[PDB]
């Protein structure tokens, strides 16, 4: 191929072949001479390497290039990751396709993503170019070209006729299992950035800290079809590893809702008495009563006792305002003690999961919706912030530190005198360091779970508490007990590179922090993880190639 | 006491820890590693001068011609930077060396020579750094990174692992020369000593002990003990050493002097060594049967018979002991072997040796290094006499000898280069050492063991390479041909030097484009420490022990600062205070520490003198007097950290943040954060981009100022006085008196960079800071640069942040963002891109750049003018014409019914193609800057001659401005000298300045300086026209090309991109995020006061990723805001000097026991407002990274203002209108804007263009491509029923060459259907495959 | 192992596409096999209907057709 500027590049099969070429001549001309048989001899061993240009490099040495590169030959070309099998006969480069951003966008139904106009009018040409045509807006398809390029107000009702009910395909770079891609329809973005419904970030394993999706175009009427029945997002909302549903509401939902089914002790409004779910809206947004609020209430609950047939039941309930005005987002089969308690994430998985064996699919996606709906709405009215006072260090941390020096000092004498071993301190001072982790992170959960102390018409009462993290620690909104107590305990023992605990644990907790010494020594564990973390993603892919080329 | 530059934003500080050091100058290790490159150095240490004599004189194989070296000097650079990177070349220098050639006479070999000759010689061009320590190679900014490698010196490495299932332990010493080869010993499972060279098949390590012209009777005379036998006329009786018995169990009693020592049965304990030294025994009778277990040492032959009884290493047997006794061989030699001291590891080696002489090893080496070909008696001895003993082939280092004859434990530091026969004896025999047990194993991440090399010694390095060729063509030519009476020239040659130092330069591993879009980019990559490169290892072949971090890690490499992902640990950074040894060992600093007094004297340590010694702690509480205030100290001594006494501390640390690097030590509460969110909080500093205004850090560390001013962004005075005259260009500065030196006329004159690019296309800009008359001083900061800030870093801007989830519009890690933060215009930023469009030369002719273009109207050509270059300043957008450039065409071979088409119109095609250069899509911007270049010998248009008559009157002008404002400053220091010593004060002016330079004095001299001062004058006119022409010769001149290409036009964008939804912005603490939505005013969350907060985070990203820093970052801050809002408040009226004095005063001195004590008395009213008024936005604080500021200090501070002490304020709603119950967390954070800008990722393809050999898409988005459809995509869809949709995404929309066409006229005609075909990458698959004999082919 | 069975395939292309092809093309070639395209990376390979998901009902027409 001719390069710009009077340069050229070629491949190294034309190098290889003027070698074997230009040797076969030269012994042609040899065998016309009658040439001494150790000239002949050597130039037969030269036309033998015929081995360069079939598979270079197997026997003896490679033959190099003019950069004193091995060049590649038939078998390279064949073989490798590089070759035609793996890299251009498997896995190809699309048309119809692009990439961007990825933003959250809540105000989507989960069955449709966000997309840029500039997008939709590039990757959506010839469709544009066909629908135009056939209006009668331009007479030619070149005519419409230059329509779309000087983008004329007229495209635009065009591009959304031709966007209405036609998926596109999404995907995330490490495509693991089979929802890493899921069909969409689009609605189209005054901006550049893709929208993607927040219930599937779970399933995509994407946060949007910049990562990128790609999108795909189906063209033919078969793709779109089974874009809409097989890979459309509302079909897949059951892991195919178990039967739990993969569209569980993940983080700031699942806070809303454990924030909304509470129950102070005594709020504003106790002890009243509603009339229905309505009421308890009404008692709400008007303020006239808390949120949270023991308040019985009336409620009827559907029950399909029947063959199919949903059979009335009404009672009076004794539940709290916030878990009434829950109610009236469930549908009617299910009992209303799936709404009564707390409403953590494991018990909102297993409310979507019953809804599901229950009612059936669509109920439940319109459920689901309307469960992310409330939960970001009310999360927002909670007002759930995370403040320096909102990290309590019990009291009684320094004492128990004192205590445990105390019997490091007397292991130590022991040790010194000789009495014992080096294993033998090295184990008693482990363990009670562990004794000592232990019981302070006791003495931190027992002062922070429950110390909330109110007084309701009378002396006093003790309940579990609104210290914002603890709720986003109980809840299970991304919050670990073990990731407290590196907040306020002291943060464990950390190991040496060898493997090893060292002897003098960390006592310092992220509120008080560290000093140099104890950062220097926590520095490790986390490049240590961090690199473990990098180097395992290599085994777990090559792991799944092996599987799903064995079955 | 701080300079009249320090008392506009007087930083408010917090630490307590007293620091005594001042910050070095970071960049030093890159300057001062290029500067001893090149440098005239009078003796062969380092730099150019020791390569020269390391490799010269140059001798002819005894042809008595003699090639030798003289000196060497550097030439001038013809283009300077600036031309440099306008046009394109390396900033170079000429290489100008004297050589002399002699030859001498005739049976004269160290006689006089009869002819001589000194010719200055051109060895080709060496690059040149810049003053901040950056190359220019090709019109770019190289920077190239300090090396990390195993050093140069012997290594006692154990194996440590189980490796044969045996369960043993293997160690293989292991010697490793700065230049030369390797000579690795090890042992095997059977515990018998081997040998191999560079890593060849294995041999027994005798090979080489008799290579080294050793028998075999002084090799067990070196490597064994003798144990002597006396036939005592009868019995074999044996001579004793006391010691040699211990931990034994002799099998009979061991009795002399009548006296009973040992029992037989009984071991021989302690006591009974001491009791046998005591009662001083020397020989005893023994059992026979203990010879019998022996092996003889040397040759007892029969001196009778001229015969053999046993040779050296033979095991006896009790009838040899008759032939020897028969013999009268009275004393016998043999070894003391023994299960735990002297292992018999020679004797079993040399029983399999299967040598016997010098020569049968020589053979068997030279078979072992080269394979085939026949052995030979003087290429063998040649070869093995040279490996390792050649100064050619053999370096081991000065370096290399000192770690050598260190590790030996030899006293003496400096040897030779090469390997004597007594460094193999010993490194021999500390090998048995360890493997006996006396004697420790060595390791590799320890940093006594890794040197750091920079520029100067692999640009010496490459230079050698060069010279090594060059000397091998010399000696080839002197030798033939003739004498000559030749100039020594010829037989030199300038490329295969070049060619190698340009190669090195050019395209290394370490030669790299600077990020250039950060002050602190910059300076991180200067100060960049490699593992990869020459020399070093892979990222594919590195373990993870490497990767690791080490305890000789504090305080010389930063632990918590390293590239994330592919390679970790392997590009460590530096530390803050982290020096560089003379030799090459990274060095840190120490406080002396005496008795009990800490001395403020301060010692360098290095890697290994760091264990011997106990260094204390930097967080040490000390009173007045260098005492330690407690009892005890945690200290650390050897790894450890153990609670040590008052008296045992040897060394105090310097300051309390020296663990970092310089990027990480940038970020308030350091403290806090958990080190993986501290990583990426450092790696993501590093790449914001400069926004329109840089604004401040509100809660800064307090290193922002030495990190603006030793980058080189900021424009630094280099003499104090007052300032003259300030242009948004020019800044003039007169200096002081004294600081003038009494020859020249001083005043000074900084040219600032107006808006030109950067390696990442952001705007480096400068912009001046100090105003008309006011004084300055040596060091200030006169213009700050992109992201600076009177002379502060400040990488972003600083917003009121309020925590809270907000409608799941933050779900993940989104930011919510006000548009106050768009509508004041103050996260834009500013990108310029460089377009080129070449003219090349056709085969069927030349391409025009003129106007004229084929079927476009006027709308594209309104902007072109009459050359057909686009004007400066013109609002272009995407898809518009720049370059109008049209491509002559052949014939295009014209088809059928367009032919009818054209017999209807007669509308004649051209023959010439349009190709004109027009603007990327989705871009849009005004053109700031044409450049054009052309060959010379083309006729130049109209727009190059604009452009050269430009260039060439601004050029001129300048210039002559310079000299302008040069004499005015000369004129007017002898209108001050003139007046002392025969004054004429209104004399003078009346006549002008021609003759005041030549009037007389008092003979002082200042009367011979107003002379000097006329000669200065004189020179600057000449000078002045000198300059002048050689500008305009510059200008004028045509600039070399590329072959085959006519002209060059580069027209520059500057594009502003603003801000929208899809951009990441991040915190300090490494706290990402993505803009998802920009909401109108009245939407944010206000709070009581009408305020509305600005930008909206997600509270669940801190108790998950720990980084508890950001939350007291944003305390503080918004203690700062509260000042600065008060103090805004109090001067919005005006009040009193003396009410700003006393709030100002009381907040600085808050709390309790910090250092600064910043007293307002002598300030007088006029700094006082001026620093009122640069703090209304805000009073910035300093924190040092691990000294910090305790809580309750940020709590009286919010106490200060009237902002309550929870921090959290409530927050209504800004739409509902009602109240957010459970007060919400506000305050001022500051946030960055990294460059992962959303446009220049978002990209679409309908139908590009396609591959050639492969008829597929091309790549990603600079070519219009599509995406790639991995492996995985395909099982997905195969996991689905999707069949269609798998067989489209193979087959039509990428390599079925009819399919696609005819699915793109199945799209538009309004019918979505298929046509499969079969893929074309698999038909090239089956003649690849045919093209071998594997017949393959499809049948039915 | 399912490294060990997962190359003792009766499809060829099944094998040279996931392992060192030289081995596996020269034991094809000295046994002259036949492939029939059975699995699914062959028909992959070659671009036509996947036989398990949609495509399964086209390939059992074709099947039926064949040899009927
Ligand atoms: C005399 C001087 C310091 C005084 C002790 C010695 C000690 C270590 C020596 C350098 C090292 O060997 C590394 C390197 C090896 C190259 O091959 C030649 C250059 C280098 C820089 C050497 C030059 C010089 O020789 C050094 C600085
Ligand atoms: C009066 C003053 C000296 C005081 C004794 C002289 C010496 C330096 C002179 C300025 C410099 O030339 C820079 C500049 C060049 C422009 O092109 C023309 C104006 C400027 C401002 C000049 C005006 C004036 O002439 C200056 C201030
Ligand atoms: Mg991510």
């Amino acid at each position: 191929v001719p390069l710009d500027g009077g340069r050229f590049a070629t491949s190294d099969l034309n190098d290889l072949y003027r070698r074997v070429i230009n040797r076969n001549n030269r012994l042609k001309r040899l065998l016309d001479l009658a040439a001494p048989d150790i000239i002949v001899r050597n130039e037969k061993r030269m036309l033998q390497e015929v081995d360069a240009l079939l598979d270079n490099g197997r026997r003896g040495r490679a033959i190099t290039g003019s950069n004193k590169r091995p060049l590649k030959s038939l078998a390279d070309m064949i073989k490798g990751k590089q070759g035609r099998f793996r890299q251009n006969l498997l896995g190809k480069r699309v048309d119809y396709s692009g990439r961007s951003v990825i933003t959250v966008g809540p105000y989507l139904r989960l069955h449709q993503c966000g997309l840029p106009k500039k997008m939709a009018l590039e990757l959506f040409k010839p469709f544009i170019y066909g629908k135009l045509e056939l209006r009668g807006l331009a007479t030619t398809i070149k005519a419409a070209k230059k329509m779309v390029e000087r983008e004329e107000a007229v495209v635009w009702d065009i591009l959304d006729e031709v966007i209405r009910e036609h998926p596109v395909l999404l995907n995330r770079a490490p495509t693991l299992h089979r929802l890493g891609i899921q069909a969409f329809e689009p609605v189209l973005i005054e901006g550049k950035a893709i929208q993607l419904h927040p219930l599937v970030c779970a399933a995509y394993n994407a946060d949007f800290d910049g990562d990128q999706m790609a999108v795909h175009v189906p063209l033919t009427l078969e793709a779109q079809l089974e874009a809409r029945a097989l890979m459309m997002s509302t079909n897949n909302i059951l892991s195919p590893a178990n039967g739990e549903p993969i569209i569980v509401p993940s983080q700031d939902v699942v806070l809303g809702l454990y924030y909304m089914t509470r129950d102070c002790v005594n709020a504003k409004g106790e002890g009243m008495v509603l009339t229905g779910p309505k009421e308890a809206e009404r008692l709400y947004r008007s303020g006239l009563a808390s949120l949270h609020a023991r308040v019985k209430v009336r409620i009827t609950e559907y029950e399909k006792d029947a063959n199919g047939e949903l059979v009335a039941k009404t009672s009076l309930k004794d539940t709290t305002v916030g878990r009434a005005i829950l109610w009236m987002i469930v549908p009617k089969g299910l009992p209303y003690s799936i709404v009564n308690q707390a409403l953590g994430k494991k018990a909102i998985s297993k409310m979507l999961n019953t809804c599901y064996r229950i009612l059936g699919l669509k109920p439940t996606v319109i459920f689901a919706d309307q469960i992310m709906y409330t939960g970001f709405a009310y999360a927002a009215r909670s007002g759930a912030s995370v403040g320096i006072d909102d990290m309590v260090i019990p009291e009684k941390k320094h004492e128990i530190i004192s205590e445990a020096e105390a019997e490091v000092a007397e292991i130590q004498e022991q040790f010194q005198s000789g009495l014992v071993t080096a294993g033998e301190r090295y184990n008693k001072v482990i363990d009670i360091w562990a004794a000592a982790n232990d019981r302070v992170s006791k003495a931190m959960m027992d002062n922070l779970q429950t110390e909330t102390v109110i007084n309701r018409d009378g002396q006093e009462e003790k309940q579990v508490s609104f210290n914002s993290i603890y709720m986003m620690a109980d809840s299970g909104a991304r919050g670990s007990a073990a990731q407290i107590r590196q907040l306020a305990g002291m943060r464990g023992l950390m190991a040496k590179p060898d493997g090893s605990i060292i002897e003098t644990p960390i006592t310092a907790n992220f509120r008080e922090g560290l000093n140099v010494l104890q950062y220097f020594i926590s520095t490790h564990g986390a490049r240590k993880g961090l690199a473990d973390t990098a180097l395992k993603t290599a085994n777990s892919g090559y792991l799944t190639r092996r599987l799903v080329d064995v079955a | 006491v701080y300079s009249y530059t320090e008392k506009k934003r007087i930083r408010k500080d917090f630490g307590k820890r007293p620091q005594v050091l001042d910050v070095p100058y970071l960049l030093s290790i890159q300057l001062d590693s290029f500067q001893k490159f090149i440098e005239q150095d009078p003796e062969g240490q380092y730099g150019l001068e020791a390569a020269f004599r390391s490799v010269f004189p140059i001798q002819s194989y005894s042809g008595n011609s003699e090639l030798q070296y003289v000196s060497y000097r550097l030439g001038e650079p013809v283009f300077d930077v600036q031309e440099c990177q306008i046009r394109g070349v390396t900033y170079s220098a000429p290489l100008r060396v004297k050589l002399r050639l002699v030859i001498y006479e005739r049976e004269a070999p160290e006689g006089t020579v009869k002819d001589i000759k000194e010719q200055e010689v051109y060895m080709g061009e060496i690059p040149l750094m810049t003053d901040n320590g950056t190359f220019v190679i090709n019109g770019t900014e190289r920077v190239i990174v300090s090396q990390l490698h195993r050093s140069p010196g012997v290594f006692f490495d154990s194996d440590k692992g189980k490796t044969h299932s045996s369960g043993k332990v293997l160690y293989n010493a292991r010697i490793i020369p700065y230049r030369g080869s390797w000579l690795d010993f090890e042992f095997d499972p059977k515990d018998n000593l081997f040998v191999r060279i560079d890593r060849r098949r294995k041999l027994p390590a005798t090979i080489i002990l008799r290579a080294l012209n050793y028998t075999t009777e002084q090799i067990l005379d070196l490597f064994f003990e003798k144990v002597i036998f006396e036939i005592r006329d009868n019995k074999l009786q044996m001579e004793l050493v006391p010691e040699r018995l211990r931990g034994e169990t002799a099998s009979f009693d061991i009795e002399a002097n009548g006296k009973v020592y040992v029992e037989k049965g009984r071991r021989i304990t302690a006591r009974h060594i001491r009791q046998l030294e005591k009662d001083d025994v020397k020989l005893i009778e023994v059992p026979v049967e203990y010879i019998a277990g022996k092996v003889v040492a040397k040759d007892y032959i029969d001196e009778s018979t001229g015969e053999l009884i046993c040779a050296a290493n033979m095991e006896l047997s009790l009838d040899l002991l008759a032939k020897l006794s028969q013999s009268g061989h009275k004393r016998i030699e043999t070894l003391f072997t023994n299960d735990l001291d002297h292992g018999p590891y020679i004797s079993e080696t040399l029983r399999v040796d299967p040598t016997n002489d010098r020569l049968s090893a020589l053979v068997e080496i030279y078979r072992m290094m080269r394979p085939g070909e026949p052995p030979t008696r003087e290429a063998a001895e040649s070869l093995f006499e040279n490996l390792f003993f050649s100064e050619d082939r053999y370096d081991l280092s000065a370096v290399g000898r000192m770690k050598f004859n260190r590790s030996l434990l030899r006293e003496e530091i400096e040897g030779s280069g090469i390997l004597s026969k007594d460094d193999i004896i010993d490194v021999m025999k500390k090998l048995i050492d360890i493997r006996n047990g006396k004697g420790e194993v060595d390791d590799i991440d320890h940093l006594g063991n890794r040197r750091i090399r920079s520029v100067g010694e692999m640009a010496e390095n490459q230079f050698r390479v060069g010279l090594v060729r060059v000397e091998r063509a010399v000696k080839e030519r002197l030798s033939l041909g003739d004498l000559d009476t030749l100039m020594p020239q010829d037989m030199i040659n300038a490329k295969p030097i070049s060619a190698a130092v340009k190669e090195f330069f050019g395209s290394s591993q370490l030669s790299q484009f600077m990020d250039q879009n950060n002050p602190l980019s910059e300076i991180t990559h200067k100060r960049r420490i490699s593992a990869l490169g020459p020399g070093g290892l892979t990222r594919e072949r590195a373990g993870f022990e490497v990767r690791d971090v080490h305890p000789t890690h504090y305080g010389r490499v930063c632990p918590i600062e390293t590239p994330e992902g592919p390679n970790i640990g392997l590009i460590n950074s530096l530390s803050v205070y982290a020096q560089t040894n003379e030799y090459g060992f990274l060095e840190t600093p120490y406080r002396k520490v005496t008795d009990g007094v800490v001395t403020d004297e301060i010692h360098y340590l290095s890697a290994i003198e760091e264990g011997n010694y106990v260094i204390a702690q930097a967080n040490s509480n000390l009173d007045e007097e260098g005492h330690f205030v407690e009892d005890l100290v945690t200290c650390r001594s050897k790894g450890e950290s153990s609670l040590f006494s008052r008296d045992q501390v040897d060394y105090m640390d310097v300051s309390t943040q020296q663990v970092v690097s310089v990027g990480a030590s940038l970020i308030p509460f350091l403290e806090h954060d958990d080190a993986n969110r501290a990583l990426m909080g450092a790696n993501m500093q590093r790449q914001a981009v400069p926004t329109l205004r840089a604004d401040k850090p509100l809660v800064g560390t307090g290193m922002e100022r030495a990190v603006a001013v030793d980058s080189g962004v900021t424009a630094v005075a280099k003499r104090g006085g007052v300032v003259q005259y300030v242009d948004a260009s020019r800044i003039v500065i007169k200096v002081n008196e004294d600081e003038m030196y009494p020859g020249e006329a001083g005043i000074d004159i900084y040219n600032l960079t107006k808006y030109t690019r950067s390696n990442q296309n952001t705007c480096i800009n400068q912009m001046p800071c100090v105003s008309l008359g006011e004084p300055v001083e040596r060091g200030d900061v006169l213009a700050d640069g992109p992201s600076t800030d009177l002379g502060e870093l400040a990488l972003g801007q600083n917003m009121r942040v309020a925590f809270m989830p907000w409608n799941g519009y933050n779900f993940e890690d989104s930011i919510l963002v006000s548009e106050r933060v768009v509508q004041e215009d103050r996260f834009t930023t500013i990108h310029i891109q460089e377009l080129a469009c070449v003219s090349r030369d056709t085969k069927l002719g030349p391409e025009e750049i003129t106007a004229d273009i084929p079927n476009v109207g006027e709308a594209a050509l309104s902007k072109l003018d009459e050359s057909g270059i686009v004007y400066i300043g013109a609002e272009v957008t995407g898809g518009d014409i720049l370059v109008g450039k049209v491509t002559p065409k052949g014939e295009t071979q014209l088809t059928p019914e367009e032919k009818l088409l054209r017999a209807i119109f007669g509308e004649k095609a051209s023959d010439v193609k349009d190709s004109s250069l027009r603007v990327p899509n989705g871009v849009s911007g005004t053109v700031i800057d044409v450049q054009v270049f052309t060959r010379d010998g083309v006729e130049k248009d109209k727009r190059a001659l604009e452009i050269e008559e430009m260039q060439l009157k601004q050029a001129k002008k300048d210039l002559s401005e310079e000299l302008q404002i040069l004499e005015a400053g000369l004129f007017s220091r002898i209108r001050a000298v003139l007046v002392a010593g025969g004054v004429e004060a209104e004399k003078l002016d009346k006549l002008p300045r021609d003759r005041w330079l030549e009037l007389g004095l008092t003979d002082e001299e200042k009367q011979n300086q107003l002379e000097q001062l006329a000669e200065q004058y004189d020179e600057l006119k000449h000078e002045f026209e000198k300059k002048l022409e050689a500008k305009r010769r510059k200008i004028t001149q045509g600039d070399d090309l590329a072959p085959g290409v006519l002209k060059i036009v580069k027209v520059y964008l500057a594009v502003k991109r603003r801000i929208q939804p899809g951009d990441k912005m991040a915190g300090r603490h490494g706290n990402k995020g993505v803009i998802s939505k920009i909401n109108p005013i009245e939407d944010m969350p206000y709070d009581e006061n009408g305020t509305p907060v600005d930008i909206v985070l997600n509270p669940l990203g801190v108790p998950s990723r720990m980084n508890i820093g950001q939350i007291l970052e944003t305390h503080l801050g918004m203690a700062a805001k509260g000042i600065g809002d008060k103090i805004n408040a109090m001067l919005k009226q005006q009040q009193e000097v003396a009410k700003l004095r006393e709030f100002i005063q009381r907040a600085y001195d808050l709390g309790a026991d910090v250092r600064q004590k910043v007293d307002l008395s002598t300030f007088s009213d006029e700094e006082v407002m001026r620093l009122a008024e640069n703090l209304r936005k805000g009073m910035p604080i300093a924190t040092p990274v691990f000294d910090g500021a305790k809580e309750a200090e940020i709590k009286e501070l919010l106490k200060l203002g009237d902002l309550p002490t929870s921090g959290q304020i409530r927050l209504y709603d800004g739409r509902t209108g009602e109240q957010f119950e459970r007060p919400v967390t506000v305050g001022y954070m500051y946030m960055l804007k990294l460059n992962h800008l959303v446009d220049d990722k978002m990209h679409a393809r309908s139908t590009g263009s396609y591959s050639l050999v492969t008829q597929q898409p091309l790549g990603g988005k600079a070519q219009f491509g599509g995406q790639r459809f991995g492996e995985m995509e395909v099982w997905a869809l195969e996991a689905y029923g999707a069949a269609y949709t798998l067989q489209e995404m193979l087959t039509v929309k990428s390599d079925d060459v009819n399919g696609r066409t005819k699915m793109y006229k199945n799209i538009v005609d309004g019918n979505h259907q298929m046509e499969p075909g079969m893929p074309e990458s698999f038909n090239v698959l089956l003649k690849e495959i045919r093209s071998l004999g594997i017949n393959i082919e499809l049948e039915d | 192992g399912i490294t060990k069975a997962s190359l003792a395939t009766e499809s060829f292309i099944s094998a040279a596409s996931f392992q060192e092809t030289t081995r596996v093309l020269t034991e094809a070639a000295v046994a002259g096999k036949r492939d029939e395209l059975r699995g699914l990376k062959e028909n992959v390979i070659v671009g036509r209907l996947i036989p398990a998901g949609t495509g399964y009902a086209y390939h059992q027409d074709r099947m039926r057709r064949r040899a009927a």
